[PDB]
RNA sequence: GUCUACGGCCAUACCACCCUGAACGCGCCCGAUCUCGUCUGAUCUCGGAAGCUAAGCAGGGUCGGGCCUGGUUAGUACUUGGAUGGGAGACCGCCUGGGAAUACCGGGUGCUGUAGGCUU
RNA sequence: GAAACCUCCCGUGGAGCAGAAGGGCAAAAGCUCGCUUGAUCUUGAUUUUCAGUACGAAUACAGACCGUGAAAGCGGGGCCU
RNA sequence: UAUCCGGUAAAGCGAAUGAUUAGAGGUCUUGGGGCCGAAACGAUCUCAACCUAUUCUCAAACUUUAAAUGGGUAAGAAGCC
RNA sequence: GCCCGGAUAGCUCAGCUGUAGAGCAUCAGACUUUUAAUCUGAGGGUCCAGGGUUCAAGUCCCUGUUCGGGCGCCA
RNA sequence: GUCUCCGUAGUGUAGCGGUUAUCACGUUCGCCUAACACGCGAAAGGUCCUCGGUUCGAAACCGGGCGGAAACACCA
């Protein structure tokens, strides 16, 4: 035995963490100085390009904060680049930029900054951002938002940003954390990103397994290998879902109705359905003991 | 005699309430105060930037000043026999807008209400406040029952 | 060897306890604050009676201790060796200054005297709790024991069960209800709150 | 028939605990790289004790987790050496267990005049499918309670998978 | 009915153990070619989709601790202002208005914004 | 071996933050690494002592030039007194 | 009449910090002294500190609570639209 | 502030840009019955610290840190 | 009361934050002597006054304890 750790005592005297931070979700470190604006700014907006990775998922979102919650103006998942073309391997990089991108053009159609802020068609991967039109409105700005991702090199987000900066947002960055940049020399070789961005890196992964072992290759890639998709049919795949997205972008949902209204779920008990259980625990108690 | 230091005598006031402690919860920063808004300083132990002196705190006051993450503000300090109207930096974390004039807008939208209506009509209803007035002529029935006797209760020394 | 308790009887400054800050206090004459069968079970002892102040004074803690021992040796003489137990009730705490005098009034303020107790009106000072045939003693322990303190004190004889927080007339109903529970010279109180595994280990 | 509450083992962690610095260390440390396959890493002294003779971040020891089959095959080598017996003392509470073995050439390593003979220290972590929660970054958590490896539940492993003893005293 | 992403208020939301989880999700999960990082692909990073709700997570359970909010405590303690009131003092009673906190006993145990799912 | 190193579990902070104490602080204000000199150049405003003079101390801005970070930002000495 | 501020009296210490009485319950820990033991967490006491519920009494430099009195704003034309 | 001076093995002191001297002290051999005394060897120098001049510095050069003797003294 | 300093094997004392705590005497054990002394060789022996702190580390540096010792206590 030890003296007891968490007591009453213990309890009485402990706050409890932010929500989202009990979760394990909020940085409220960065969110602070992310998200909040100058005072002299006042009213106005500062926009996020919130970008998350989910075992297989992308979700890109972009939101400004107000004090009741912060704002969803528009956003694109990954999920919805089966209508675009890309049918497996969505979680990856590649399709993070074309969500990336997805979000960004669907954002510019809503402004109406579509036939304005093109940006980057021919995707070099390069150091690419967008100057703002003089006789124009200008070019939509939204930091970075990589929550609890390890920001080194490589990190998807990245690809995702890369991709709605290709689609015409302003985000400030730079391309330390683009694939390709080495870090033991520290240049740019923009083309190994175009690679990563294409899908190569996964393609030149397929060759390397069916090279050496059928049966990993069709482990590995089972839902590749099915809907028929090799890699050399790949780069080309997912620059035709980039023009797909890029020509039209726009969200429609599904009318969702037929609803049977069931609980699911089990419904919390009434006071006096408890108050009932310790009586019959009492009595049940009492006729068992009242035999031997 | 006493120190003259800063923060003298501030060991429960800029302190954090039970189970208050830790981060800013970010409402407090994404609100905003222009010129003219009214607002009741309250110094707050973890921000220290920025904090306000010791004499203002709980003082109320106007936003003459808006800087990045800050506010200048005017306040009232009594000195010995001399009120100075004088102008303190605070950084948003110190400040709240005070609700004392949200009262008296909503008072004053029920006027400009009560005056456009009432027009057409001819009544004119009575806009001003008044105070708690002399507590009117009543009935009170005691249905049946009569009232309660109550006699005072003998001492004895409980201890 | 110590000044007259006329001097420090009335409670004229803040309290002054032997702390990191007062420090250097001798050391109190009262050490043992309760003596009888303290090993005595709730049921064999019950007739508080509390000698209970008067004044807003100090007692010294010298005088605590004779008024214990007066109380004790006339219980002992009259009732029995092990026929009682006593709790005296008020520890001391507040120390007591001293600036003594071989300069003048110059820095003068005081070594600590000793310690001694802060009564309210209507604290108890000693309590014993014995037998129901007893009480006549033990009013007279107390009685005698008053004589050891200055101000005014008020023996009274109440209501309570034992030392316990519990009016005595219900105090026989409640033990076989279970309400309250033995524990010492003591008695646990025993509430319907509970977890239901505590309510199983009583009426079993 | 269970699904996935397939007590595996996490990671063995083997160490050296010289107490000394200088070449018997870094001669130590050419034992594990040996057996394990894998560089391992020092550990300095938290601080000074001149009944033991070490000071405060003077490297006393040498270490090494390995994970999946190499730590397998490591623990199974082992407790060859401790001929398949282990303790219930040796068995934690938490589920998890270790031993040691006097010398190193017991296993499998040749001696040599200079890389004389180390004693080293198994240490056993036993896991369980989904025991990640408490170390990845976003969605922290515990891992429930009908999911933490019991005493008696890792004894009974290790008596069942290779089929140790586990003597009482 | 309920989830996910980003949230506001920050325990009515925490802790402990127990049951229950349709579909979508979120997970654990299986890999190390590349990106990236380790003594270790455990973490981190990346590529996946054979398993599985065991765990996380969600909903509920508990005469549960905690927290929350009422009552009691008590018109008690205190206290503004008043008297050529009392009392040797210590202190107390009154007038005039203001009025707490435990133990104790009840009830409650997350609400909610934006965007997108499932139950078609 | 009560103390060496290794491992798992508990842990509202009971540690640490140069120094007195008090405040404050946990994906930090603590520890460990990486890079760095915002401890630089310069107008005024304001607070604190106040007489509402100075000194010192600090708080907001503004213009230079830089650091860091993917970035939001943060930094013009030391968490604050 | 609206609306902030406050940590004093009080209260609390079965809530943190400190201070402190007593019995119940605990080989937790282990001991030092015993008695019955070669010795044995064996039996039996014991006193050390630690722990489980309890209980006695405290704080100018403690505090969950928390008044009275008290200090700020505001109650329109320099305002509304 | 100015001039000057010493710092070298345990200690006290030599040292003229190319194994760092003397004496004592320290340890092993003689002598002694043995010790001391004494004679022989042996070991022991970050040459106070850093930078330079120089092919090369213990020294020449500057810069410091000390250390002492004398001078000197306006916020 | 003030201010000061000192508390280290049996005794008297050294001790510059990292020591096996130095020196002398004393003690013990050999020899030398017939014996002893002197002498020679060996050995043992510090609660570093006490407690707490700082420090990676305190016998010392810093605080309070118990001991011990000087100087002051004047003008009426
Ligand atoms: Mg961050
Ligand atoms: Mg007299
Ligand atoms: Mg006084
Ligand atoms: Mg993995
Ligand atoms: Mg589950
Ligand atoms: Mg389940
Ligand atoms: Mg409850
Ligand atoms: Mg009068
Ligand atoms: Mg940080
Ligand atoms: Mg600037
Ligand atoms: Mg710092
Ligand atoms: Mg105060
Ligand atoms: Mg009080």
């Amino acid at each position: 035995f030890v003296k007891v750790v968490k007591n009453k005592a213990y309890f009485k005297r402990y706050q409890v963490k932010f929500r989202r931070r009990r979760e394990g979700k909020t940085d409220y470190y960065a969110r602070k100085r992310l998200v909040i604006q100058d005072k002299n700014k006042y009213n106005t907006p500062k926009y996020r390009m919130i970008v998350r990775v989910t075992n297989r998922d992308i979700i890109c979102q972009i939101a400004y904060a107000r004090i009741e919650g912060d704002m969803i103006v528009c956003a694109a998942y990954a999920h919805e680049l089966p209508k675009y073309g890309v049918k497996v391997g969505l979680t990856n990089y590649a399709a993070a930029y074309c969500t990336g991108l997805l979000l960004a053009r669907r954002l510019l159609n809503r402004f109406g900054m579509d036939k304005i802020y093109e940006g980057q068609v021919e995707v070099t991967g390069d150091e690419y951002n967008v100057e703002s039109i003089d006789g124009q409105p200008g070019a939509f700005t939204c930091y970075l938002d990589a929550g609890l991702a390890r920001t080194t090199t490589g990190n998807k987000v990245f690809g995702a940003l890369k991709g709605a900066v290709d689609g015409g947002l302003s985000i400030p960055h730079s391309t330390k954390r683009f694939p390709g940049y080495d870090s033991e020399s520290k240049e740019f070789n923009a083309e190994v990103h175009r690679k990563h961005i294409m899908g190569q890196n996964v393609a030149d992964y397929m060759r390397y397994l069916m090279e050496e072992d059928e049966d990993a290759y069709k482990k590995q890639f089972s839902q590749y290998i099915k809907n028929n998709v090799t890699p050399d049919m790949m780069e080309e795949m997912y620059k035709k879902a980039h023009a797909a997205i890029r020509e039209n972008p726009v969200y429609e949902k599904k009318p969702k109705r037929e609803v049977k209204k069931k609980r699911w779920n089990r419904p919390k008990m009434s006071l006096a359905q408890k108050k009932d259980r310790v009586a019959q625990k009492k009595a049940s108690f009492l006729r068992a003991q009242e035999r031997a | 005699t006493n120190t003259k230091g800063k923060r003298r005598g501030t060991r429960y006031m800029f302190s954090r309430p039970f189970r208050k402690h830790g981060v800013v919860p970010l409402a407090t920063y994404m609100r905003i105060y222009k010129k003219g808004d009214i607002v009741d300083i309250k110094g707050m132990g973890t921000v220290q930037k920025g904090m306000p002196h010791k004499c203002y705190h709980g003082k109320t006051g106007r936003v003459y000043n808006v800087t990045q993450h800050a506010v200048g503000i005017v306040v009232n300090k009594q000195v010995k026999g001399k009120i100075l109207a004088k102008r303190i930096n605070v950084r948003i974390e110190h400040i709240k807008h005070s609700k004392s004039r949200d009262s008296f807008l909503k008072r004053v939208k029920e006027n400009d209400q009560k005056k456009k209506e009432a027009k057409e009509k001819g009544t004119w209803v009575q806009l001003k406040r008044q105070p708690a007035p002399p507590r009117e002529a009543h009935f009170v029935r005691t249905n049946g029952k009569e009232p309660e006797l109550l006699e005072p209760i003998p001492y004895e020394f409980m201890a | 060897g110590r000044r007259p308790a006329r001097c420090y009887r009335y409670c004229k400054n803040k309290p002054y306890p032997k702390s990191r800050f007062c420090r250097g206090v001798p050391d109190a004459k009262i050490r043992i604050f309760d003596l009888g069968r303290k090993k005595a079970k709730v049921d064999e002892f019950p007739l508080c009676g509390h000698m209970v102040s008067d004044e807003y004074e100090q007692l010294s803690s010298e005088a605590l201790e004779a008024a214990r021992i007066c109380a004790n040796k006339y219980m002992v003489k009259s009732c029995g060796k092990d026929g009682f137990h006593i709790r005296v009730r008020l520890h001391p705490f507040h120390v007591i200054r001293i600036n003594k005098m071989l300069t003048g009034m110059r820095g003068a303020f005081g070594k600590p005297q000793g310690t001694v107790a802060r009564v309210h009106i209507g604290q108890v000072i000693m309590s014993i709790r014995t037998k129901l045939q007893n009480k006549e003693h033990v009013v007279e322990a107390l009685r005698r024991a008053k004589f050891k303190f200055p101000g005014r004190q008020k023996i009274h004889i109440s209501k309570k069960w034992g030392f316990t927080k519990f009016n005595a007339d219900e105090f026989e109903d409640m033990v076989a209800e279970k309400r309250l529970i033995p524990d010492g010279c003591g008695v646990k109180y025993i509430p319907n709150r509970g977890p239901l595994d505590k309510w199983r280990a009583l009426h079993s | 028939e269970n699904p996935m509450r397939e007590l595996r083992i996490r990671k063995l962690c083997l160490n050296i605990c010289v107490g000394e610095s200088g070449d018997r260390l870094t001669r130590a440390a050419k034992v594990l790289e040996q057996l394990t396959g894998q560089t391992p890493v020092f550990s300095k002294a938290r601080y000074t004790v001149r009944s033991f003779g070490i000071r405060r971040n003077e490297k006393i020891a040498v270490h090494c987790t390995v994970r999946g089959a190499k730590a397998e095959e490591i623990l199974e080598k082992g407790l060859k050496v401790r001929e398949y017996e282990l303790r219930k003392n040796n068995f934690s509470d938490t589920g998890n267990f270790g031993f040691g073995i006097q010398e190193h050439i017991d296993l499998g390593i040749k001696y040599d005049p200079s890389i004389g003979i180390y004693g080293l220290d198994f240490y056993v972590v036993l896991g369980r499918p989904g025991f990640s929660i408490a170390d990845k970054k976003r969605r922290t958590g515990c891992i429930g309670a009908k999911h933490r490896i019991s005493k008696e539940e890792a004894m009974r492993w290790f008596q069942q998978k290779y089929d140790g003893i586990i003597l009482p005293g």
